């Protein structure tokens, strides 16, 4: 049949390089973007393992040998749609220590303890209270995943996307080294009807965030007819931003992969 | 520690190995493949053209939790416990009284029951039983109603019940907002997601008037979504022009998958377009293999 | 059953449906169905007292036994005067009574929906009418960015119990496409408002799906006809 | 095909141009529509209309038949105007020999914002336009016609105002003291070359619209949208309007045609094709 | 209330036999139909592009103006008299110092101008009187009718240059209220005075909404429209007239809207007729 | 004549042109021009001071002199702090400034030319930038009628001195068309944000009608092609 391959991102043939977090004073993004249809929990899981663990072996096959890693090394995950539990039973399948994990959680009880009774500016600066406890303690190896931020601009009425860039996100990656934007781009794919006005102040912030990124990954279903033999077709491209490295000649490569999702497994192959 | 394991209305699944419940339709668990709810999930069943076809799986959802609370209070001659108790978001009074009654006519048992249409459940159910909730209060307090309640019954299995969201005769414009549905339904999933060891979610809506921003929210914010067409003018003409000989081989329209359970949050590829068929029988709704004529 | 027949006791009004809505453009008014349905509902012999709401009318038709200038008068004042006019709030032996708007463009969105349920009741039913081409204003108020709230047209197209849809029908030499844009640019072509004009209608059944159909209707000879 | 001969004005069933059943009676308002475009103003409409009604027959495009007046020599009209000013009537006027007693003129264009709408909020200003109205048909009993020339302006005047309102608290309030009343507007709006404005500026042509569906009849003056040589100036059109004629007579008709027009140094010519 | 029986500046139209005022160029009344604008109307001039040419119009309009008022000389009463104020409604006082000087049946109604001379002595206050346009309505047309009350005969010429710049007008009068009762107030005043007071504006339309733009067209008495031509249409024309460096056009004129002509019911729609030059002695308008 | 000297001089800022504006899309951003003109300006001894402002970016730049976030603080305070980095209307002729705009997309429309009333100076050129798909806030401005402003991109189009348009060349197997009905469903392909580019130039004078240009430049090489 088909050949398997292995995940590959950067020109060194690395996925997640470790010097992006030697190197001082120089932030960077990503962007997963995503339908409903594809669900991104083995791109974050392998990433997750890839920072930790110091390789992808979930996709990979182990068919690499091991980088040095996991000293002291840590990551921290946030959610607006799942809490906590969801992330601890998703990960503890792969072995991962609990002392390198640590999850927020913004969906129990946020909208009581948070919204009612409280100005918007009160809730931003809470919330980016609460980010930068959690930063705080581990500043040596830490990326930021956080997931879904923009469902914020449906709770907290009268808020904007620019006053979202101004007072959450902005300030948050200025105090970080890798953050990571999940989102979901439902909003651009409604059959038989444009939203292109009829809801602009929603595609602003991601058009917004993919002109702030570096590298984009892209997961969307067969636009042809349904195939059993791949689940979707994954798409990794040049970002908006240059990549905040010394490596002069460190450049993304751009390709796709034709991927195929089972009971827990993931298979990888061009066509 | 949840729900007691002695319970009988829950049963493990086959794949997750978790517990679930069933909504008292066998063809609608068997289309979800778990055959049932698990514990911790919801579900909506959106509806297109005005038709009416969802109030039949609300009552038929609200009914089997009577119906299981019910055979907890009798407890022939064992000690069952199947306790169960429902809470439904509505004004519609008259829901309680529309509950249908059992079919008295003519492997894991106790699970799901039968049920007829034409019949009626007696007597009709207590107050402790079920409660409901005005639909037109604060936010935040038919979320504290919605906690308080939650924590009284400790050991009830829990149906929370949302019939005809979003409807205008049922909600003022200031309900249309996008704050506040979006943070009611936010709220539920957080308090589905908390006591994920008692309480399920069942809903329905029908699309004709909602703009398609809410429709994808509203998707996105659930756990699964079933989708339901009614036929169109030649459909029926030509399919009664061959199947008026027998009156009982006609259906109604089609069904469609769209978001599972947990198969697809972790990343698999079901939907389903027009590959299945409903069919509202005299006494009995029942889905099958849509097969084009 | 014949349709025609439907469309006929329809429009003697022996049936309960209690919403009728009419839709029109500038190409063909509605004042005639007005005219159709008190003739229908003459003939039969149930002469119902009919009620009219001046929103856009300065001359009392003939049929019509109460008048309501509602224009300069605010909304709560004018649902106590509908109330006051209609009947007892519950009485077996009271006769049915007729009640008909002339425009429904008039009243904002988030009214529609209560002054329909405060008025609704089941000794009278209330036809109305809105027209197509007038659009209603939305900056007036912006809330939160989208309001979410569906438009007036697609309210009431839910709410009602039965479409009314009248078109014209041309006897010259201009097509349709044509016409549309002399009107779109306010060049009026000669040949609309003919006395012989299309209709469409749309009946919601009790349990599911709803029916429509097309007809041809004169208003000299009332003698309707379905167009295949 | 081709009559260069110059044809006289019809309008409706009984071959004229203005009956006067329309004022032996009480409760029955109408309303006339005349739109015209920024090319070509409706003057001699208006004169015509002015001198049918008080001299007693058009006599500036017909053949002059020269017939007696309608009704008596008290017959009265009252213009007024937001666009224009009391000179520019006097002048048209006292062309055609009109007698100053037999109509009245309404200046709303000297120092009407200085004095009238700054500092005064809409309800006081719009129910003094209304008294200034009403104060003239009081003065007079009927067969007193009234013409207002662009009252679309206001929406472009007072800040905030609304169709829905104008015609709530001006119109219909007017019309309900008047027994013939002529709305004569610009539609150029319509006419903005590759630019839909009915979605943007809608509040606009939802006036044009209403007051359309309103009327009786309209009257539509327009340039040739095919163009031709010097020999024609426009077209005017003649359709029904929206509503039915307040009339006894239930064999009266409103006659639909189409003229063509060519207008030289004061003094225009009407025909067929 | 009135003028001078004799004023040199005002002569009879030959189609009206009405009092009539000449622009300061002979093209612009030639074009205009009535020998010049008559008393008691307006003009209202566009421009389709980023370029400025109404500038030198409205100069020589000022220009034309303060000429006819400088037949004032030490050997005064005269028989003749130009009796003239200039009301000015903008913001850069520095035009007034910008005004070309002179170049050098019936006699001095017209002067022929040059663009590079300029006007030795400037014009004094007593002449040319400037109103801040970032003032509310009401204050402009007080100062407006206090100005011309206190004049008891001098004709009165006023003159809007640049009409809705953004760098010159606030953004709170692009309200369509504001702008539509400042015109409807001015032409109110030009009607009142009907005998003496004229009016002149420009604007450009690139940055102009179509409904501003109808309902400004609507509210003026004639309207003229300027058109430069395009890359190819001047590669061609250098061309054609590479050893005729006088004979190239830098665009169209066009003609919608006329004086008391149109009003009447007339039509004098004219597109793609007369071409345009800015001339170093003329604007010089020819047939295309 | 050859627009690539015009080209080349513009770059160099030896012009007194007083402000420049980019446009630009999510295809391909901006910074590969402003890097273009940064070295094409140093290369002739136009080494300028650099004032950046922030609105997107939080790395600074390495050629940037002055770097200053403007994320926070509100309309008043921004202007002070940047008229404070300027000389004071008695600008002496010894060097020039140049004060460069992350984006414009965050200013309310109504403040602009009052801004652009301030920063301007004999001794400044404000390169900034517009983004073509983010359309602007309308919590701003009154929805009204009566509010008849024009929008912003073309108040700024009318108000600038020289316009430079960014295009990304093609070079895959698609077309135009089907990378903007790809882009509009998110789905993006590969190719995109090269470093080989279109270009329009426009330029305006006080003497006559404005002039177009385009041009295909080389990232790399620095090589301004004619198209």
């Amino acid at each position: 049949s088909v050949q398997r391959q292995d995940l590959v991102l950067f020109s060194d043939q690395s996925v997640l390089p470790a010097h992006f977090f030697q190197d001082s004073n120089s932030h960077n993004l990503f962007f997963i973007t995503h339908q409903s249809c594809t669900q991104p929990l083995w791109m974050i899981n392998a990433l997750v393992e890839t920072h930790v663990l110091g390789s992808p072996s979930s996709l990979n096959e182990s068919s690499s040998s091991m980088l040095p890693s996991s000293t002291r090394s840590h990551a921290v995950l946030a959610s607006f749609i799942h809490e906590q539990n969801y992330f601890t039973n998703s990960l503890n399948k792969l072995k991962i220590p609990s002392n390198n994990y640590n999850v927020l959680d913004f969906l129990s009880d946020f909208i009581v303890n948070n919204i009612h009774n409280k100005p918007r500016d009160k809730i931003l600066s809470d919330v980016l209270a609460k980010f930068s406890a959690a930063i705080q303690n581990n500043p040596t190896d830490t990326i930021v995943i956080i997931e879904q931020p923009e469902l914020l601009l449906s709770l907290v009425s009268g808020l904007t996307c620019s006053e979202l860039n101004n007072k959450f996100i902005t300030p948050l990656l200025r105090q970080c080294k890798v953050l990571i934007i999940v989102s979901n781009s439902d909003i651009f794919n409604i059959d038989e009807y444009d939203a292109s006005v009829h809801s602009s102040n929603l595609q602003n912030f991601y058009k917004s965030s993919f002109i702030k990124s570096m590298i984009n990954l892209n997961l969307n279903p067969l636009k042809t007819g349904f195939a059993k033999d791949v689940t979707g077709s994954l798409h990794v491209c040049r970002g908006g931003a240059p990549i905040a490295t010394s490596n002069t000649s460190l450049h993304v490569v751009e390709n796709e992969y034709l991927y195929l999702n089972e009971k827990e497994s993931t298979k990888l192959f061009y066509r | 520690m949840g729900l007691d394991s002695s319970h009988v209305g829950v049963r493990p699944s086959p794949a997750t190995s978790q517990p679930t419940t069933s909504t008292g339709s066998a063809d609608l668990d068997s289309i979800l493949g778990h055959m049932g709810l698990p514990l911790g999930n919801s579900v909506l069943v959106e509806e297109q053209s005005t038709t009416e076809f969802h109030s039949i799986l609300g009552k038929l959802f609200a009914a089997q939790g009577i119906v299981h609370n019910r055979i907890s209070d009798s407890s022939a001659d064992k000690t069952r416990n199947g306790d169960t108790h429902v809470i439904v978001l509505s004004l519609n009074q008259m829901f309680a009284k529309e509950l249908p009654g059992i079919y008295k006519g003519s492997e894991y048992k106790d699970y799901n029951h039968q049920f007829d249409i034409t019949t009626r459940l007696m007597p009709a159910p207590i107050a402790s039983e079920l409660t409901f909730i005005a639909p037109t209060q604060p936010v935040s307090t038919i979320l504290s109603q919605i906690e308080q309640t939650i924590k009284r019954n400790d050991k009830k299995l829990i149906r929370i019940v949302i019939p005809s969201l979003l409807h205008p005769a049922m909600y003022p414009p200031k309900m249309f907002e996008s704050s506040e549905i979006i943070g009611l339904m936010h709220g539920v999933r957080s308090l589905v997601k908390k006591y994920y060891e008692r309480v399920v979610l069942f809903a329905s809506i029908s699309i004709d008037i909602i703009t398609p921003p809410l429709l994808v929210l509203l998707r996105n914010m659930f756990d699964s979504v079933i989708n339901l067409e009614p036929f169109n003018q030649e459909m029926t003409e030509f399919l009664e022009r061959v199947y008026k000989s027998q009156p009982g081989k006609i259906q109604h329209g089609l069904v469609h998958i769209l978001k599972l359970p947990v198969f697809t949050d972790r990343g698999e590829m079901r939907v389903l377009k027009s590959e299945w068929a409903f069919k509202n029988g005299r006494k009995k709704f029942e889905i099958e293999q849509w097969g084009i004529p | 059953h014949n349709p025609v027949i439907l469309l006929k006791r329809i429009l003697s009004l022996t049936e309960s449906s209690p919403f009728i809505l009419c839709l029109d453009s500038i190409a063909q008014t509605s004042y005639k169905l007005i005219q159709e349905f008190v003739h229908q509902s003459k003939s039969k012999g149930n002469e119902y007292p009919i009620v009219y709401i001046s929103f856009e009318t300065v001359n009392k038709p003939s049929y019509c036994t109460q008048f309501i200038d509602a224009t300069q008068m605010d909304f709560v004042h004018l649902v106590k005067q509908i109330i006051s006019y209609l009947p007892a709030a519950t009485a077996t032996q009271a006769k049915k009574h007729m009640v008909i708007i002339d425009s429904l463009n008039y009243i904002s969105t988030e009214y529609i929906t209560r002054f329909l349920s405060e008025i609704a009741s089941p000794h009278c039913t209330m036809v109305a009418t809105y027209h197509k081409d007038i659009k209603d204003e939305n900056r007036t108020v912006i809330p939160d960015w989208n309001n979410n709230y569906p438009d007036k047209l697609t309210l009431l197209q839910f709410m009602a119990t039965t479409i009314v849809d009248i078109d014209v029908v041309l006897t010259g030499t201009l097509d349709t496409e044509e016409v549309s844009e002399l009107l779109n640019e306010f060049r009026i072509p000669r040949g609309l408002n003919n006395d012989i004009f299309q209709l469409r209608l749309v009946n919601k059944r009790k349990s599911g799906r709803s029916l429509e159909y097309d007809f041809i209707v004169n208003s000299n000879t009332h003698e309707y006809e379905l167009l295949s």
